[PDB]
């Protein structure tokens, strides 16, 4: 129990029941990279890094697990006013501060850990590769996803696979498609049958198509998304919402990434 | 126990037993690394990697527990004949695999 | 209950709660601003104002709750003469009064109240504002949302949004969309889950898409939707239906405002 | 009736088994496309190392020598020590690898025949109709086209019901609105088609198939389904192996008419 | 049962219903003629002829009962390797010889028993009859089945129709309509309340509309789709699906045929 683990916590049972709800669905929203990948299970204390084969005959590396953790601060002003007249407690920050957590983990999952060699889905060596054209032409973003599709194809990669776009790039395929007379976003739907997301960490023109499955990639969670209070300081309260999750690639040869050639 | 361990093993307790005290004084003869290096262990079977921290004159780094192995044979021919004649069973060759495992922890240490 | 909180009132405890039952009724077909923000509260009567923590992409600031009302007022010869034929008591008066507080509510939700300085969906500083083009051609509607919803998508904002416009552009929403042979409020409406409202305090070609979540913004009520006697004056017998409600806007980049150049 | 017995050198309890059982099995449904809109003649067992079929083209008995597809995984022994002692689930992965590889080999070999053994498949079938469709991308030639294939099978004395599979690429081109009916050309399709219009990944370009489902037209005969069956234990390490023994016998090759691009 | 009808069958009682479930499958999804004319039976086996009373627009005609049977064999060889691996029997070829006999019923009730000189609905005399103009051109088909269902009204058949097509045709009528954005055999599925079916009976261009009704034509069986066996032969098992079948067309003014010029 949360009570028990923090005696000096001054959030009772049931209000740590209404934090760690708040946390949770507050990443659970704002998380794109869990939509289509999947879990290692809860791996739990005990295991500080995990071991991933890449497949490109195999090869081991020996992947550290990181902290993701934000910080955020519940003041005894507002603690106690809320206790006097019987208000609930407003965990915006929580929210907040699981929101800054979550944005920190697709960065990780995306653009790698560069500090612990940890690679993600944008830059991770033998991934496919290929260019789209003019986007803004009506056609050309269809053609581009077949096209990369026959690459996964290539590689024995048969799907079903899920497509990550920039918002910018998002915001392209809501057009109705002038050869169909229907939005561009459903005919991509129908090929990418694990879904279509948009995902800030995404900048300008850039995109992946993800073969989906525990075989091809997954994300290792050494602990799910959990908050810890820090401990008094200077008559307040800050707690830590934070979580070890690294993410493992075993066949990069599953990632196409869409390439602006400008 | 090593009999239920392999249960095709054709060693008997007794037979696996000289097996082991063959390679563990085989091995203490040449170990000459544990002479003066204490040991952090057994750690067990969960564990693959290990952090060190080094304090120059901290720096963690993750180093991965290396597997230092020397297989030999026994062969059955020799295994039957002892096995007939009531004759305790050659562990020399283990013997001198032992003496090359304990050559490369040297070698790695 | 009613009766002993106001013993000299002519409604009894059967005729007072047929004039909550009206003004509850008639509040909810007219507040637009709750059906997408989320309620902080009932926090009662012992709160007078709020502390709201703005994060701008932090800043406290103190907003003391408003108080919206309106009176209208229930002449005792039509009492008398309900009470005379056993006929039920006559509340369109009422309703029209809550009305008018549910036009309130909107207008300070949506504008913000001037006097106590709290700022609106349309008015707080820090939000996103996006220039609408010409709605009329077909299409262009779509378009303008996409690319508005575009704007919240790049500050870490992945929905579910809320989109209201001014009734001239929520009309010109419900044209068949261009070669899509499907009407382009469904195509919103797909755009948008929370769903696509209207309210009449936007005025012109004008509108607001609003990242939904309490962590984003909330509404606060001490009181909610309530009726109170002010006393016989003049035979008659004058009330209020008054609520004491504040709009907290803690993200105000989670707001992308629709405007015409 | 348990595998520990079966393979009493194996590392995996029956508990573990189970778990390796439903991470094959599992995979495999999610990419058999063909076992959709076929039946399954059997499992017919071990004694059955060849099928007969009885071709009614519009009798001829040929013989066909039922294949093995399999696909081999291995299992680490440390990995499966280190699971063990932190009392985590093992990691199947590679299984699911394998169970999706073996899935797409029968799909291959049901759509595409085997030319080792000279087995037919859908559309290179023997007597089978060929309807050479238009251009898909102009509205109204997607369902016109089927209709046509429709009518031949119509003409042929089989009156469905049909199963219609196309290529990813032309299964979305289905999605498009019709230019009159203003309706999706998917649920007309949907209508005339009632066992299902699927995709399949082994299926290139303008290609597609229309097949009148029933055991009297084309069946699965299987005399294994999907197994996993453990290999010796080599270096230390658990190598396993997927295996399926399946043929697929057309009866009636004139039940089934193939969309060709010209 | 089966298994004391034929003590000499291969087939247990439990694989001979597997016969007999094959068979009556295999005839139900081919049986055009039975999905819109009522059966008059099953009379017996007492039953060889029938008297048919036509009303002209009466005359008594003895229709005798044509049989219509297909054989197929089992061979022996397969059935011994089906009990020795325990698998199920395989019945394909029965399946193929009740689809013949099902297409042997659609014949003779389309076109008639020559040799017994039994009339049928393409064929009887007294029928009314359509020429279809261009039925390729959007439209015709829906026109010319609306002036050919007035004729069977002008002569007080006022339905339930059913119009059976030639594939040809069947398939003509899945085109959109002209300028009524509805599938033209959608249309035409209003019109003929019993159902619009094809069968390959029906060679080119033709078809045909029955105002059904026990009253206007039926179908005499004294015995349906039955399997019997032939007697061992040359150690295979022949065996025989057959049935008594004869259409009787009572009112030959309920039936309006469509040709092509």
């Amino acid at each position: 129990n949360k009570s028990q683990l923090y005696p000096d916590s001054p959030l009772t049972d049931q209000d740590f029941n209404q934090l760690d709800q708040t946390v949770i669905e507050a990443a659970r929203r704002q998380l794109v990279g869990r939509r289509f990948i999947e879990l290692y299970g809860p791996l739990g204390r005990g295991m500080q890094s995990v071991f991933n084969d890449i497949f490109m005959s195999s090869r081991r590396v020996n992947y550290t697990i990181p902290m993701l953790y934000k910080d955020f601060v519940l003041y005894w002003r507002d603690l106690e006013q809320s206790k006097a007249l019987d208000i609930p407690i407003d965990f915006s920050v929580a929210a907040n501060a699981a929101r800054d957590v979550a944005f920190l983990e697709d960065q990780m999952i995306f653009h790698g850990s560069k500090e612990f060699d940890i690679p993600g889905l944008m830059n991770v060596k033998g991934r496919l590769t290929h260019l789209i054209g003019n986007w803004y032409e009506s056609g050309n973003a269809f053609q581009d996803i077949v096209e990369a599709r026959n690459k996964l194809l290539e590689m024995n990669h048969n799907g079903p696979y899920a497509l990550v776009l920039s918002p910018e790039l998002y915001s392209l395929l809501h057009r109705v498609h002038k050869d169909t007379n229907v939005l561009e976003i459903e005919h991509v739907r129908e090929l990418i049958t694990a879904g279509v997301f948009q995902s800030p960490v995404l900048k300008g023109k850039s995109g992946v198509i993800v073969n989906t499955g525990r075989n091809n990639l997954d994300l290792a969670i050494s602990e799910d998304f959990e908050t810890a209070y820090l401990g008094e300081e200077g008559m307040n309260h800050p707690f830590r919402v934070y979580e070890t999750v690294v993410l493992r690639i075993k066949r990069p040869a599953a990632i196409c990434t869409l390439i602006d050639p400008e | 126990n090593k009999s239920q361990l392999y249960p095709d093993s054709p060693l008997t307790d007794q037979d696996f037993n000289q097996l082991d005290q063959t390679v563990i004084e085989a091995a203490r003869r040449q170990l000459v690394g544990r002479r003066f290096i204490e040991l952090y262990g057994p750690l067990g079977r969960g564990m693959q990697s290990v952090f060190n921290d080094i304090f120059m004159e901290s720096r963690r780094v993750n180093y991965t527990i290396p597997m230092l192995y020397k297989d030999f044979v026994l062969y059955w021919r020799d295994l039957e004949q002892s096995k007939a004649l009531d004759i305790p069973i050659d562990f020399s060759v283990a013997a001198n695999a032992a003496r090359d495992v304990a050559f490369l922890e040297d070698q790695m240490i």
